[PDB]
């Protein structure tokens, strides 16, 4: 049975996948790095301060109402009620039980309405960037941003002072994620967004060094409560029960292997990720915080160790491309021991565009929006062979994205799913939306007209790939 | 080795065409896309009046309302847009703001409102 | 050649590399994202230091040490270890380096405002020298890179030091390798080094001849407050400096134990009854290195070392390194005066051979 | 498919034959008999050996008990008390826990893997090699073999669910 | 033929003409600049100068590219400025209007060490108001289009009309001549040499026994250049309040 | 690419490792080295190495060459020697002959640090007296053969059949494996490298930020060499009294 939404949107024949019992696995991923600073995008606002035609009151807040859950509801309540006033002595007290219904349902659109003018950030350019993203049927969002080794290294790996409260370095994506899928899922209904947080302690810090495992079990246990209190709010996250709701999935990033050891870490974890029982009755105990556990960046043995350690590996990020092939034995274990792989390669952090069809390199002191981080696109150029190499396969991927008249994002996404691998995108924003794909324009409901901004053929059970096209592309690295 | 320092140059001039052009393409693009912009922008009065599928006014009291509106018109050169309509309309009641808000949203529904059979 | 701009194998040298540059300059305010308001600072740890810098100096005339700008860095280091409120210092002195096969060692000679709790010495043995006395009288803190993190290293015990007497070893730089299986050394690499630097601070560590007065109540070594600072190549003479830290016996204490017998000239063994040299002895008494295949004469225990190539030179710098520790060094100019340690950890003298295995133990009837 | 022990004799062999291991064996994870959603409840299982290399038999008359209250819990049962299903000491000398079957020590490492039903998650067998030093070299295993013993359990664990699986049918 | 200038060359080849920096300063520099040349993803990071103040915590500025090509008969190095006073952080130095420059060249002084002043000047009475950091850029700018010195035939235009190191590159044949060396952003092979500035704001001497030229600037008292022969290194550096000596006429 | 080494760059790099030299006789060298290379006709000449005497007067030594050439199979440097005990001033380190070079083979301990003085051996009792020099030369030339580092790939032959700097070298790809380094005596292309040497006689640290790899001899304790990647330099020296490890195999 395909998805009820993929089908809908590009005639998709394929089946709603789960990362874990009770979690859904979109067949793309979107790597969220933030446009600025967290602080600042959650101090965005769209009320502005005898018909103007131009007010978001009229263009952008119709077009979230109108997706709404109660609103759609209401819309099917009349659609029936028409059709059971047209078919008629008991169907009337069943006419007047849907006017109750109707009714019921026109109060909460009423106050859903007026949630929108409650809630300073629902309408911002960024709710709707992922609101419209999620819409497009990639409900994942991976936490993520510019990290090593281009970021503030002081801030990744410094000494933060003692009455600094704990935070890791994606504290900012975490709660801007999380105000997200606070609003989404109030709009919606629940399940509908899943977040993959993305745990990476300061390995080499003085705290950690000195305390040993103690202070490994310790620095996990108040991230995730950190995790929780970001994501779920301050008061949610617990059921009406006292049970709390457990967060979807943690990654774990390693900095160094030999420098220290991650078993302690993951032991940790996994306790987190499982029920904690005790018999008389066999009733729980502890209840799990986490429902899975995933490993980013790990070269294959490590990988192999923590299974051997027992733990319960979910899922394995690695960075696989149409020039990039580097992490395939990883591949070759994780297809072994049933493992799903999520792939960020992808597009060179955007240089598998036309833009960048005989073009020169970028600079990094000139600057490009089009990239998600100029000095990462020039070490991906570097391991690929360099832009002379990029310039003669990005040719290659031209040719073949025109014989089947499609972007040339996509020939590197399906390349990507066609091994098996969940493509993990960087997300645009904010007049650049949807140009991860390779849609340009797409900011404006004109030109879009409300629909996603990303080619039908790559959510096909089939690829669209020719024989050529394979072995082409299999030429390249 | 002349005409290698000239195919040099040549080939810096073609690499800058190509950056050039593709500049032109996207002031184009963004030039298009503000251009349809406004024009839908500006047509917004015209679809809430006329064309819009739940009807807020009839199309009676528009005419009602444009007949009364015109007719101040006289009063005013011897001493008519349908903005102009829509601001009277509201300013005496005839429409409130949520009734549009609520049509517009029911409009937006694609091919799934309640306008079938 | 085509390679990225850094490597991804290098977190843990971007880690040192900011560790290192944080030792500079005043921290940054940092504030509170969630609120907005900056975060309190720490407040200091009160301490006292010598003058790393100036050591520097002496050590950089001299030609032995570091660098200078390694040394200010150590300084730098020495800043930070002694501010922070945690470990509670209230001295230090920077002992030091030690190489080794994949890194190296910085060491911290210090004392603490109060010392932790040592756990009374299992019966059957020698007793251990308690916190502030003897060989345990400073605690010791060592880190891989100038202003990473540091390890208090523990305790170190009679049997380590006699243990570690018949090793030789190139250190790794990893504080839990292990040692050796033979010679059973009963500890990892951290009790190995912290063996070695029980022996180094007992025979290299010196002050000029006469700086203080010994006391014959106790070991306190007051100074005397009339010493004429002598001037010039006199100081590179062992004869004008005096061991500053008590003699280390065979036993592994600086003071031998005695246990209870009535003639004490049979029942007390030698080592038991072993004396060393009084307080403050002269660097000249200390025992020469054996003789080497070429000469007769044994080669003296320390050597000078100058700051110039002519006597006449004015304002030199003088001191003597040791011979029997290849790499440490005593250094002074006027009333400063500086000792430090630098290099593998490996006596020298030739002195030493391979262990044989204990002897295979008699039947009962002999 | 065949009989469970002669899986546990065949993977013996092998681990013997491939790797440079000094022996190789095979146990049981057995219940005590009876005198004249739960979780399963290992606290009260023992290891019993039922297949060895080639030239050490005295370990096909070993048993492993727990002791009942001081004598060290032997090492192996973390592979029970706490769901390792791979355990490696590279120096037998620093462990207390680790118990010879000829009751002299020796010198060498040890490498246990406990054998898992997938379908079930619960650990039937356990299979073995070391390097203890008069049959074969003192030294460490290489991570070849070590990985070579994983593989070996993981293929065993396979072909006992199958033939545990044929035989619930026979029934 | 070095790929990139040498910090520890260039301070102890310039230390005669008095372009020294603080122990500490050094140190922190040693450990500094490769840092904030890794995490801005340059090429190319060295010391450009150090330029004094009224309260005593001198302005250090680094200068760092990551390549350079052929624009319209120039050499155009695409450079980013950073600044620090400890010489361990190294905070951004943003560029400047067209219309402050002119604003920013009308102040003079020696800068005052406080990065949150800013200085008043009036026009037609229209006031403005322009940040201490702003004058620091003009500064630097000046004095960066003004000298840059390299040797000649020291850098090479490759296939993708770059600048680049000339690999090759055997060395000044008289080094003792101003035509040896070049602006940076003159183009490799152009005939454009430091004998074409004005006469007189250059000063050349050289030891021609160890073979070490030094090239001081007459015209920014403060600019030195170095470049030593049988080595084949070179490096500049400025240190002082970054003013133009407009009385160089009655001073040669 | 540089084309020698640079003492200032060695003595920068290999101090962390304790390799360094008085102030005053780092201003001598940096005085002394030009004039005895151009007055003994000299393309090269670098300080070797600084070995510790037991009077306190240090001998510098420094090895110079003209040019080297591949001579069955081996890539021959024709070396010479100068020693010194202040920096200033140069004499010759003369070779010594085989019959000689085993008998300061067996003479061990620090050197006395008096060029004038002899030890004795005495053999079947045929005694022999062999000057001071004589020692000092053979443990610098056993040094010298056992170590002597340099870059893979770093030199080249040339028509002449001669060894000169590979002036297109790109640098060692894998900076902290010993493939990367190999002897000077080795000829360019023979594929031998330092991990042919006796498996364990050489460290190697690297640190991948800054780029500087550093190999230290094992079995001369006191011979450090380093290369740095980012400005393809490199350079060695050897501190120390010149004893060779024997115990290695008790050590490791």
């Amino acid at each position: 049975a395909p998805d009820p939404v993929l089908n809908e949107l590009y005639g998709s024949e394929r089946p709603a996948v789960e990362l874990l019992p009770g979690v859904p696995l979109s067949p793309i991923v979107n790597s969220c790095w933030l446009p600025a600073d967290a602080k600042a995008m959650l101090a965005e606002s769209w009320i502005p301060v005898a018909f103007e035609a131009a007010a978001p009151e009229y263009n952008e807040l119709v077009r979230r109402l109108a997706k709404t859950a109660p609103f759609r509801k209401w819309n099917e309540l009349t659609i029936q009620a028409k059709q059971l006033e047209q078919e008629v002595e008991a169907k009337q007290a069943e006419l007047e039980n849907v006017k109750v219904q109707i009714a019921d349902a026109e109060a909460a659109v009423a106050e859903v309405k007026q949630s929108f003018s409650d809630d300073p950030l629902s309408l911002t350019g960024w709710m709707q960037a992922l609101t419209d993203l999620a819409d497009g049927g990639m409900t994942t969002f991976e936490v993520s941003g510019q990290g090593w080794p281009y970021c503030s290294l002081r801030q990744l790996f410094g000494e933060m002072p003692s009455a600094a409260p704990p935070a890791g370095f994606f504290d900012g994506v975490e709660r801007v994620l999380g105000t997200f899928k606070r609003r989404y899922e109030k709009e919606r209904g629940p399940g509908s967004v899943q977040l993959m947080l993305k745990l990476a302690p300061n390995v080499f810090s003085d705290a950690w060094s000195t305390g040993g495992a103690p202070a490994a079990v310790a620095a996990v246990e108040a991230y995730v409560e950190r995790a929780r209190a970001n994501v779920f709010g301050p008061d949610g996250g617990v059921t009406p029960e006292g049970v709390p709701e457990p967060l979807d999935l943690v990654q774990l990033v390693w900095w160094d292997f030999a420098a220290a050891d991650p078993l302690p870490v993951l032991k940790a974890l996994q306790r987190m990720a499982t029920d904690q029982l005790q018999v008389d009755e066999v009733s729980v105990s502890e209840p799990k915080k986490i429902r899975g556990i995933g490993l980013v960046d790990f070269p294959a043995d490590r990988l192999k160790a923590a299974i051997q350690a027992g733990v319960p590996i979910t899922c394995v990020q690695v960075e696989h491309s149409v020039l990039v092939r580097s992490a395939q034995p990883v591949l070759d274990l994780c297809a072994k021991y049933g493992i799903k792989v999520l792939a960020r390669g992808g597009t060179l952090g955007g240089l598998l565009s036309a833009k960048y069809l005989g073009a020169p390199p970028p600079d990094p002191v000139r600057g490009d929006a089009d990239l998600d981080s100029v000095p990462g696109c020039l070490d991906a150029v570097n391991n690929v062979g360099g832009w002379a190499r990029l310039q003669a396969a990005l040719a290659v991927i031209k040719g073949i994205a025109d014989k089947h008249g499609v972007k040339p994002e996509t020939v590197a996404l399906r390349w990507q799913i066609d091994a098996g691998c969940f493509p993990l995108v960087t997300t645009r924003w904010s007049s650049r939306v949807w140009r991860q794909f390779g849609y340009e324009g797409w900011s404006s409901f004109e030109v879009s007209g409300g629909r996603p901004g990303v080619d039908g053929p790559l959510f096909q059970v089939e690829s669209f790939l020719d024989v050529e096209d394979v072995r082409a592309l299999a030429g390249l690295a | 080795l002349a005409a290698n320092r000239s195919t040099l140059a040549d080939k810096a001039a073609s690499t800058a065409a190509t950056v050039d052009a593709w500049a032109e393409r996207q002031a184009k693009m963004e030039a298009e896309l503000q251009g349809k912009e406004l024009e839908a922008v500006r047509r917004r009065p015209t679809f809430v009046l006329r064309e819009l599928k739940p009807a807020v006014a009839s199309a009676d009291a528009v005419e009602a309302a444009a007949a009364e509106l015109t007719a101040q018109a006289e009063e005013a050169a011897n001493a008519v847009t349908d903005i102009d309509i829509l601001s009277y309309m509201m300013d005496k009641g005839a429409i409130t703001k949520d009734a549009i808000i609520q049509a517009l949203a029911v409009h937006a529904l694609g091919d799934k409102a309640y306008t079938n059979h | 050649l085509s390679v990225p701009l850094v490597p991804a194998a290098s977190a843990a040298a971007a880690a040192a590399a900011v560790a290192k540059a944080s030792l500079f300059g005043d921290p940054e305010p940092v504030l509170d994202p969630e609120s907005g308001e900056p975060i309190d600072p720490d407040a200091p740890n009160e301490f006292e230091c010598e003058d790393v810098e100036g050591d520097g100096d002496l050590l950089d005339g001299l030609g032995v040490g570091l660098g200078r700008q390694e040394m200010y860095a150590a300084m730098l280091a020495v800043k930070r270890l002694g501010e922070d409120a945690k470990r509670g210092v209230s001295t230090v002195r920077f002992f030091g380096k030690f190489f080794g096969t994949q890194a190296d060692y910085y060491v911290f000679e210090t004392t603490l405002q109060s010392n932790p709790d040592m756990p009374e010495a299992p019966e059957g043995t020698i007793p251990l020298e308690p916190y502030g006395e003897g060989v345990n009288a400073y605690i010791y803190f060592v880190s891989n890179t100038l202003g990473g993190p540091l390890q208090q290293l523990p305790y170190v015990t009679p049997e380590q030091i006699k243990a570690s007497r018949l090793l030789r070893r190139y250190l790794t730089g990893r504080l839990d390798a292990p040692v050796s299986a033979f010679p059973a050394f009963p500890g990892n690499e951290a009790n190995y080094l912290r063996a070695l630097i029980a022996r180094i601070s007992a025979a290299t560590v010196c002050c000029p001849r006469g700086f203080f007065t010994a006391d014959d109540d106790s070991a306190e070594l007051s100074a005397n407050d009339e010493w004429v600072p002598l001037k010039g190549r006199e100081m590179a003479l062992p004869v004008n400096w005096s061991h500053r830290y008590a003699h280390l016996k065979g036993q592994g204490r600086t003071v031998t134990h005695k246990r209870d017998p009535e003639p004490e000239k049979n029942f007390w063994t030698a080592e038991e009854m072993e004396a060393g040299p009084p307080p403050l002895a002269t660097l000249d008494t200390d025992a020469p290195l054996p003789a080497a295949t070429g000469d007769k004469v044994p080669p003296p225990a320390w050597s000078p070392v100058f700051a110039s190539a002519s006597v006449t030179t004015r304002n030199q710098v003088a001191g003597v390194r040791s011979n029997r520790w290849p790499g440490a060094v005593c250094a002074c100019a006027g009333r400063h005066f500086t000792s430090m340690y630098v290099g593998w950890g490996i006596k020298a003298g030739g002195e030493w051979s391979p262990c044989p295995p204990p002897p295979p133990v008699p039947q009962w009837g002999a | 498919t065949a009989e469970p022990r002669e899986l546990l004799e065949a993977a013996v062999k092998l681990v013997k034959q491939h790797t440079a291991a000094g022996a190789a064996y095979a146990a049981v994870v057995a219940e005590p008999e009876e005198p004249d959603p739960r979780p399963v409840d290992y606290s009260k299982k023992y290891f019993a050996y039922v297949a060895a290399s080639a030239g050490q038999e005295h370990v096909l008359e070993a048993d492993l008990y727990r002791p009942a209250p001081p004598e060290p819990l032997p090492y192996s049962f973390r592979v029970l008390d706490e769901k390792l299903p791979m355990l490696y000491v590279p120096n037998v000398a620093a462990e207390e826990r680790v118990k010879f079957f000829r009751k002299f020590p020796k010198i060498g490492s040890y490498q246990a893997c406990g054998v898992a039903l997938p379908a079930s998650g619960e650990f039937k067998a356990l299979l073995a090699a070391d390097t203890l030093f008069p049959e074969g070299s003192g030294q460490p295993l290489s991570a070849d073999d070590r990985d070579f013993v994983w593989e070996v359990s993981q293929s065993l664990s396979r072909a006992l669910e199958a033939v545990q699986a044929r035989a619930a049918e026979a029934l | 033929v070095q790929l990139e200038p040498n910090i520890t060359l260039v301070l102890k080849h310039l230390a005669s003409c008095g372009a020294v920096v603080s122990a500490e300063q050094q140190a922190a520099l040693d450990h500094s600049i490769p840092i904030k040349r890794i995490e801005a993803g340059l090429r190319s990071l060295t010391l450009w100068g150090r330029l004094t103040t009224l309260n005593g915590k001198d302005y250090l500025v680094a200068e760092g590219y990551n390549v350079a090509s052929s624009k319209e008969g120039a050499a155009v190095y695409e450079t980013k400025y950073f600044y620090s006073q400890d010489g361990a952080r190294w905070s951004d130095l943003q560029p400047v209007d067209s219309e402050t420059a002119t604003r920013c060249a009308r102040i003079k002084g020696m800068l005052s060490g406080d990065p949150a002043k800013n200085y008043e000047l009036e026009e037609k009475p229209l006031v403005f108001q322009i940040p201490e950091l702003a004058v620091l850029r003009c500064r630097v700018d000046a004095i960066a289009t003004a000298t840059s010195v390299i040797p000649t035939d020291s850098t090479i235009l490759n296939a993708a009309s770059q600048v680049v190191p000339n690999r090759l590159f055997a060395g000044a044949a008289y080094p003792e001549k101003l035509e040896s060396y070049q602006h940076r952003f003159s183009l490799p092979g152009s005939g454009v040499t430091l004998s074409q500035d004005l006469r007189g704001t250059w000063a050349v001497q050289y030891d021609a026994f160890k073979g070490v030229a030094q090239v001081r600037s007459l015209l920014f008292p403060g600019y030195f250049f170095y470049y030593a022969a049988n080595e084949l290194t070179w490096g500049s550096l400025y240190v002082g309040d970054g003013l133009r000596n407009n009385d160089l006429i009655f001073m040669l």
